[PDB]
C-alpha cells in the first residue's frame, strides 16, 4: 500500500542475545556428549 | 518546500508526503494512516480547494 | 483499589518466541536421546 518504500534489513535486539544462549546451548549439547 | 524549518532557521528540504505524516503525528494520529490513505487524502484536499 | 476494572488475559511478546525456543529445546533433547 505504501508508495516509496525501500528494501533493507531490520536488525532486531532479542535475536543476538538469545543467539548467545543458542551458541551456549549448542556448546552444552556438544560437551554433554563428551562424558 | 521545507515545512516549518524555514521560519526557525536554515531552510531544510523535506518531502511533502513525509511533512503531512509529521503533521498527523502532531495531531496525535500515527503516521501510517497517511501512508495507507495518501490517494484518498489527496483527493479530499483537491476537492476542498 | 481501581473501581470498574474488568477481567481478561494479557498477551506478552516474549512468551511466544521463547515458547518456540522451548519447543526447539524439547525437540533437541528428544533427538539427543535417540542415539
Ligand atoms: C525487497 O525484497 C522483496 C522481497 O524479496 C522484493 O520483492 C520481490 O520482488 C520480486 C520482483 O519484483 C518478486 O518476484 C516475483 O515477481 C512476480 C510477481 O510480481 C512473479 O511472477 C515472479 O515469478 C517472482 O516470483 C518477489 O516475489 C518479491 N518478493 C516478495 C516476498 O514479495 C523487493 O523487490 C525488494 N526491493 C526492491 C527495491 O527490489
Ligand atoms: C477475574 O479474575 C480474578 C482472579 O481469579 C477474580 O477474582 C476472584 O473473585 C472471586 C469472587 O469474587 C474470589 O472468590 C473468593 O470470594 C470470597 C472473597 O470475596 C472468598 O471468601 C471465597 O472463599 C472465594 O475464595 C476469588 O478469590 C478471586 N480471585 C483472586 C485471585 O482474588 C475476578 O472475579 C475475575 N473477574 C470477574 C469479573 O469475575
Ligand atoms: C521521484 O521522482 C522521480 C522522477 O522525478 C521518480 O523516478 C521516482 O520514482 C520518484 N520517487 C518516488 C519515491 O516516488
Ligand atoms: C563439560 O562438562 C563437564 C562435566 O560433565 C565439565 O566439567 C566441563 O567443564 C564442561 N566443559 C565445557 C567446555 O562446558
Ligand atoms: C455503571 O452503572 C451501573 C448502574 O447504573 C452499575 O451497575 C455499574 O456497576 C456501573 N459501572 C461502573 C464501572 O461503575
Ligand atoms: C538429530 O541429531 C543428529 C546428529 O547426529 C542429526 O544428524 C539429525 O539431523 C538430528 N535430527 C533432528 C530432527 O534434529
Amino acid at each position: 500500500v505504501v508508495i516509496g518504500i525501500v528494501n533493507n534489513t531490520v536488525y532486531d535486539p532479542l535475536q543476538p542475545e538469545l543467539d548467545s544462549f543458542k551458541e551456549e546451548l549448542d556448546k552444552y549439547f556438544k560437551n554433554h556428549t563428551s562424558p | 518546500t521545507s515545512g516549518w524549518t524555514f521560519g526557525a532557521g536554515p531552510a531544510l528540504q523535506i518531502p511533502f508526503p513525509m511533512q503531512m505524516a509529521y503533521r498527523f503525528n502532531g495531531i496525535g494520529v500515527t503516521q501510517n494512516v497517511l501512508y495507507e490513505n495518501q490517494k484518498l487524502i489527496a483527493n479530499q484536499f483537491n476537492s476542498a480547494i
